[PDB]
């Protein structure tokens, strides 16, 4: 029945997706896996906090602050969100 | 006895409604603030769910309407004088079912979507070990209180004997004192109930979202269960711990 | 040979008691479709009644062995089925059918549903003994029963301690 | 926070440590504990009334402090049945008698013996 | 199956344990539905000297006896029915 | 206190706050846009005092925001299933595969 | 009169009539639960007889008002009477 | 199980032989003070025993509640009562016996320790030991159709007889034994296995067997209590002073 | 005046667009009322 | 052929699910008004059975 199963690829898609329909990001062409979100994407101390908010509804997750702070790569978000089994 | 039977069918009904819901979505939440949409994707689940709830909400035809109008009725029709209030008491909990079940239907299927997307693409209807009782029960909850009405609420049955005293029979002033104005507040406060919680809703969504401290607070109370669940775990179990202690 | 007091009775004992001693042999699908199948036979004997009584309406009893006759104290394991009673169990039988159906597409991919079945036919039966007794002693019997069978029940998933 | 129960164990603990208990239920879920279920590390001191602090203890509740809830639960009991009870005094007159049977009341039906008539009889006719 | 998990094959419950399907499940539902079926009737056909309705098995006139007998003893013993001390 | 405007402990709590404001404003408010909108407005409130230089006035700031997470808390909370608050959390645990220790010498 | 001939108390024990029915009008209810027994108490048969015995129910409900419509007009009778 | 299981039963036995046939005018006026002790005794060790942190203990301290109620019905000169007092002695010294041997034998000789806050989850790998708690549990709080349940009735039935107000008090019996022994069943058959624990065998033959047999004997005398009148119809009349 | 613009609009957008604007979010909403009217207009008919 | 933010397609309910859902509102819509017609007159409670005054 419920029949659906994440990869390492549908959450690069589903995050980059979500940093692409942010107005605040510089531009597109900057969303890779290397990007950081400070640096390459220039967000706020703020916009972070927004965008992992964005990933805990996405995913159906919930981050605590311990957690949340150390994501600063989109990789990491990845990496993060796959050692989730509830994911989504 | 007779709302017994038929609370038994809608309810068993409602509540199986709510797991496929439960099931449909891919995180099986259960919290109506994050349903949404899902009219288009469940269909069957949502016509079962209403016939439920209006078979819940004493709406004409339907079983609660035979089981539970004539409970409001006899409010009025019993012989003694203070059971007038208890008339408004049960008007009032008829015309909130018709509010927390509008609420159920919509935050579920009229709302827009709170989920996220691969909910919407991954929700569906279950199999069919689930869908022939909700249709069987829907059924029941149509039917059965029309069928068993000249069993238990007739006019002199006799089927379930119960001497009551004939001091304290008011069946048939019930039926008869009983006036317009309370024969008919019950269902039309209902219809009107239910339309304007959904119009509220869906276009002033805002009389429900003020957040207002004063509102809040007994928002928050009548969501902790009327602090029911505190004052018994604090002062009447905590306490008998510490007794026992002692 | 067919009483419809004593089937109503024992079916659902059986639906309760054969996963019980024999569900590491039947396996969660045969115990599924048995435990269903006998609750559906239950609801036909009980809408025949229904049927028969309100065409007579002269209840049946089930005069059965004696518990304690002491001093001015006779109580004995006495059931029956009238009006009120068959009410009830219309209500108990129904809604026992369709959660057993239901159930199977429900708790599929769960590792314990054998116990989950015998458990929903054990509140059945025991709910048949509330109702059809004819003496208070038989009802707190079925009133204590259900009260286990419901600590059980919702105490099913027992790695929850919130469940617990 | 050390209740009554708690630091009047104090003249009695001896050599035992005096710890400051907080519920389990309180602790936060996230971390990660030897005992995720309870929410204990192993070696970690437990206060003397443990049993009342442990995650199988009773349930606290944390938005309204008790004594507020207290007054909250007792002013609906007193809204409801002072307002029921207000609400008697402003009922409308009935429309008809009650019901009344021929037999000077079924004293007879009802089990009656030409004395026991005020016990058993009904309404006069 | 889907959504399983290792479990401990060394563990024994009366019940099945963890999705329990042994690859003999139909001759084995086979003997449990023959003695169910067979207790079944066996219930059945033994309570049935055991059943009786409600109405019809005493004539009147014995229940007449009987009031009438009750009555006997009650002026006997000089007792007087409910309510009539007044 | 020495509360330093523009350094990662006030970087810490700050992100907390508007966090904790925000999670509040999904619980209370069931409507999307109405969400955003005071999701927004947070923001704007935040924006507005992110320039503070005296720590006086910023610990006076970070108190009153401190009563209003206090003022508006929700009593039920959205958590998801699996995550411990949930409906689902201990559910069904995996068991630890641990293999048989003997008690007795004779007994198996 | 409206109402039929009251049954005399031999006969509601015959028919084992329950008291809370035992009134002026129980000699329609009698036939009326012998067509629910014969019928299965099903809605859509005995209607002519519910209707007869609901009707002379009506009657007495009719008696019951203007009673108290006496009653009502006495208290006012003996109130600006006590004045 | 000798001890709580025939030896606290002699002073039951003592009763009705040594102190009810002789001195019945003291006994009859005395009882009042006897009911004081037992409502005492019933109440105040049950919630004394939902404070105790070893197995064992709270098995023993269960034994006194279900004597004082014993003490109820045999001091209550009434049949019922008497009656009722010795199908207690009998079934606790059936369901008690079974629930020492799993706190004394079966689990005590697996990890030679007794404290509740070790012991969680033993459902996962000791089902079948489970299974034996939860129904020995059930049968020691008085669910019907064991002989626990018969005696308490008739022994509290005799109480209100005597004193209705003392025998209706001492009712809560029925939720005070649920609340310290279900406290107890719950945390040990539930929740996640233990930590502090590792695996190890389930229930043996042997075990089981001596549960089997007293669990049989229960449920016989809970199901028909009467087979054991044909030795109890004179003594449920040779000890009561009625004229 | 006080107007604010939404950073995550362009993914707020689908919430109200198609199978979830304020037309499509009631046309499933009483499904087969009108077989319903068209069958009792016959039942009357036959009378 | 999952757009992630964007516009998400029609769902693709069963023709099962879609032809039960009809004819279980048609029953429940068909006998609401069946029930109204003929029992109105009850249920909005135009039969006066009080006295004529
Ligand atoms: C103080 C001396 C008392 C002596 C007289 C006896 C009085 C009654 C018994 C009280 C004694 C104290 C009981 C302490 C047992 C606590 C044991 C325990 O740990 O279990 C906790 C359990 C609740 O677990 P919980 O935290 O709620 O988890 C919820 C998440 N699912 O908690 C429970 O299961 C609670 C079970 C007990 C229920 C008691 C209910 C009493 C409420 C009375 C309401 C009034 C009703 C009107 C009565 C009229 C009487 C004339
Ligand atoms: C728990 C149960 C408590 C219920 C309390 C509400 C009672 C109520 O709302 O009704 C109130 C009843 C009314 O009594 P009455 O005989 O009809 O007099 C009615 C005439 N008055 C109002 C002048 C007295 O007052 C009681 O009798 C008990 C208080
Ligand atoms: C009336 C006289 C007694 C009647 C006969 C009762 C004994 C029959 C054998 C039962 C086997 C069993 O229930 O197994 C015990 C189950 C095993 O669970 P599982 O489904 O096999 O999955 C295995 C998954 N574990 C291993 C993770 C759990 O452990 C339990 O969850 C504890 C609940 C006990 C259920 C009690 C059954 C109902 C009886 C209650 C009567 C008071």
């Amino acid at each position: 029945s419920s029949a659906h199963v994440l990869t390492k690829d549908m959450i690069q898609e589903r995050i980059v997706a979500l940093l692409e329909s942010f107005d605040k990001v510089n531009d597109a062409k900057n969303i890779t896996a290397t990007a950081n979100l400070t640096s390459d994407l220039g967000l706020d101390s703020l916009d972070v906090v927004e965008v992992v908010m964005a990933i805990e509804e996405e995913f159906g997750l919930e981050i605590p602050d311990h957690d949340a702070d150390e994501i600063k790569t989109v990789q990491q978000a990845i990496d993060y969100v796959s050692a989730q089994p509830a994911a989504v | 006895l007779f709302h017994l039977l038929g609370h038994a069918f809608f309810k068993a009904l409602l509540f199986m409604s709510a797991g496929s819901i439960i099931h449909s979505i891919l995180n099986e939440s259960q919290d109506i603030r994050t349903y949404g949409g899902l009219l288009s994707y469940l269909p069957y689940t949502y016509i079962c769910i209403t016939i439920a709830s209006l078979s819940l909400m004493a709406m004409p035809g339907l079983t609660g309407y035979y089981t539970k109008d004539i409970i409001i009725e006899s409010t009025y029709g019993s012989y003694s004088i203070s059971n007038y209030v208890v008339y408004w008491i049960a008007y009032l909990s008829a015309v909130l079912t018709c509010v927390y079940s509008m609420k159920i239907l919509y935050l579920t299927f009229y709302s827009n979507p709170n989920n996220n997307t691969i909910t919407y693409y991954n929700a569906h209807e279950s199999n069919i070990y689930i869908t022939l009782p909700m249709f069987i029960l829907a059924i029941f909850a149509m039917f059965a209180g029309w069928i068993l009405k000249d069993i238990y609420l007739g006019v002199g049955t006799d089927f379930v004997g119960t001497h009551i005293l004939p001091n304290n029979f008011s069946y048939f002033d019930t039926e008869f004192s009983i006036t317009q104005f309370y024969k008919l507040l019950p269902l039309i406060s209902a219809i009107l109930v239910s339309i304007l919680i959904v119009v509220l809703n869906e276009f002033f969504a805002i009389v429900f979202n003020l957040n207002n401290k004063y509102i809040n607070t007994v928002y928050s109370i009548f969501n902790q269960k009327l602090v029911s669940d505190q004052i018994l775990n604090h002062f009447i179990i905590f306490k008998g711990l510490v007794t026992s202690g002692n | 040979m067919y009483n419809a007091i004593s089937l109503i009775i024992i079916l659902p004992c059986i639906s309760w008691l054969f996963p019980l001693f024999f569900g590491r042999q039947l396996g969660y699908v045969f115990v599924t479709r048995m435990t269903s199948t006998l609750i559906i036979i239950t609801t036909l004997i009980t809408y025949y009644y229904f049927y028969q009584l309100l065409g007579n309406n002269n209840p049946i009893n089930l005069e059965l062995f004696n518990y304690l006759n002491i001093d001015y104290l006779d109580i004995n394991y006495n059931f029956e089925i009238d009006a009120l009673t068959i009410t009830m169990l219309l209500a108990i039988t129904t809604i026992s059918s369709m959660v057993h159906i239901y159930s199977i597409g429900y708790m599929e991919t769960d590792p314990h549903q054998v116990r989950f079945f015998s458990l929903l036919s054990m509140f059945t039966f025991w709910m048949i003994i509330l109702v059809t007794g004819s003496n208070y002693f038989v009802l707190f019997v079925g009133w204590e029963f259900i009260g286990v069978t419901s600590y059980l029940l919702i105490s099913f998933w027992v790695t929850r301690l919130q469940a617990m | 926070i050390r209740a009554s129960f708690d630091k009047a164990e104090e003249p009695m603990l001896g050599d035992y440590p005096d710890i400051d208990p907080f519920p389990a239920q309180l602790k936060n879920p996230y971390k990660k504990y030897d005992d995720q279920q309870d929410r204990r590390n192993l070696e970690e001191p437990l206060s003397v009334n443990d049993d009342l602090y442990d995650m199988w203890s009773p349930d606290r509740f944390t938005h309204f402090k008790n004594q507020d809830a207290l007054k909250y639960f007792i002013g609906f009991l007193t809204i409801f049945f002072g307002a029921s009870y207000v609400a008697t005094y402003f009922v409308p007159e009935k429309a008809a008698i009650p019901r009344e049977f021929p037999y000077e009341g079924l004293w007879k039906e009802s089990g009656g013996t030409e004395k026991s008539k005020a016990f058993f009889g009904q309404r006069s006719e | 199956g889907g959504g399983r998990y290792p479990f401990p094959k060394d563990v024994i419950s009366m019940t099945g344990g963890w999705w329990a399907n042994p690859s003999n499940w139909k001759l084995n539902g086979l003997f449990a539905t023959g003695i169910a079926v067979g207790l079944a009737l066996w219930v059945s056909t033994a309570t049935l000297p055991y059943t009786r309705r409600r109405e019809g098995i005493t004539s009147e006139s014995d229940i007449s006896k009987w009031n009438a007998a009750a009555g006997v003893w009650r002026e006997r013993h000089g007792k007087i029915s409910t309510g009539e001390a007044a | 206190s020495h509360p330093v405007p523009f350094s990662a402990a006030n970087k810490k709590l700050v992100t907390s706050m508007y966090r904790q404001s925000l999670k509040l404003a999904r619980n209370w408010i069931s409507n999307r846009q109405l969400f955003r909108q005071k999701a927004v407005e947070i923001r704007h409130k935040f924006d507005q005092n992110a320039q503070i230089s005296n720590p006086r006035l910023l610990a006076r700031t970070l108190d009153e925001t401190r009563a209003h997470l206090y003022e508006f808390r929700h009593p039920d909370p959205i958590v998801p299933p699996s995550f411990p608050g949930g409906t689902k959390y201990e559910r069904n645990v995996p068991p630890r595969m641990e293999k048989i220790m003997q008690h007795n010498l004779y007994e198996p | 009169a409206e109402f039929p001939p009251l049954l005399s108390q031999e006969d509601m024990k015959k028919h084992k009539i329950l008291l809370a029915y035992r009134d002026r009008c129980a000699a329609l209810l009698v036939p009326l639960n012998e067509c629910r027994k014969k019928n299965y108490y099903m809605p859509w048969a005995c209607g002519h007889e519910r209707h007869e015995y609901e009707m002379c129910e009506v009657a007495d409900f009719q008696r019951r008002v203007k009673a108290m419509d006496k009653l009502k007009a006495e208290k006012i009778e003996q109130a600006k009477a006590a004045a | 199980m000798i001890l709580a299981g025939l030896i606290l039963k002699l002073a039951l036995y003592a009763i009705l032989r040594l102190l009810l046939p002789l001195l019945c005018e003291a006994q009859i006026l005395y009882t009042p003070m006897i009911y004081i002790i037992s409502l005492l005794t019933i109440i105040l060790t049950s919630l004394a025993t939902l404070r105790q942190i070893d197995l064992k203990v709270i098995i023993a301290y269960s034994s006194i509640s279900h004597m004082g109620i014993a003490i109820l019905g045999v001091c209550s000169n009434t049949s019922l009562g008497i009656y009722g007092s010795i199908v207690l002695g009998v079934a606790h010294g059936f369901v008690s016996p079974a629930l020492f041997l799993i706190v004394g034998g079966i689990l005590y000789d697996r990890y030679h320790i007794r404290i509740v806050n070790y012991y969680k989850g033993l459902t996962t790998y000791m089902p079948q030991l489970a299974t034996y708690i939860i129904i020995l549990s059930f049968a020691n709080i008085g669910t019907p159709l064991t002989g626990n349940f018969t005696g308490e009735f008739l022994s509290l039935q005799g109480g209100f007889i005597r004193n209705p107000i003392i025998g209706g008090i001492s009712c809560i019996s029925v939720l005070l034994a649920a609340i310290y022994q279900l406290k107890l069943t719950n945390k040990l058959t539930g929740g996640i296995s233990s930590i502090y624990m590792h695996r190890t065998n389930d229930v043996t033959i042997r075990e089981k067997f001596i549960m089997n047999i007293l669990i049989i004997s229960t449920l016989i005398i809970g199901i028909c209590p009467q087979i054991m009148y044909n030795l109890l119809y004179w003594t449920v009349n040779n000890y009561i002073y009625i004229i | 005046a006080p107007q604010l613009k939404d950073p995550w609009a362009r993914r707020e957008a689908w919430r109200y667009q198609t199978n979830f604007t304020r037309a499509n979010r009631f046309k499933g909403a009483a499904p087969g009322f009108g077989i319903a009217v068209v069958a009792f207009g016959a039942y009357l008919a036959a009378e | 052929n999952y757009k992630w933010n964007g516009p998400l397609p029609r769902p693709h309910v069963s023709a099962g699910h879609r032809i039960a859902t009809k004819f279980l509102g048609a029953t429940m819509f068909f006998w609401m008004f069946l029930r109204i017609k003929e029992e109105y007159p009850a249920m909005l409670g135009l039969h006066n059975f009080y006295p004529p005054k």
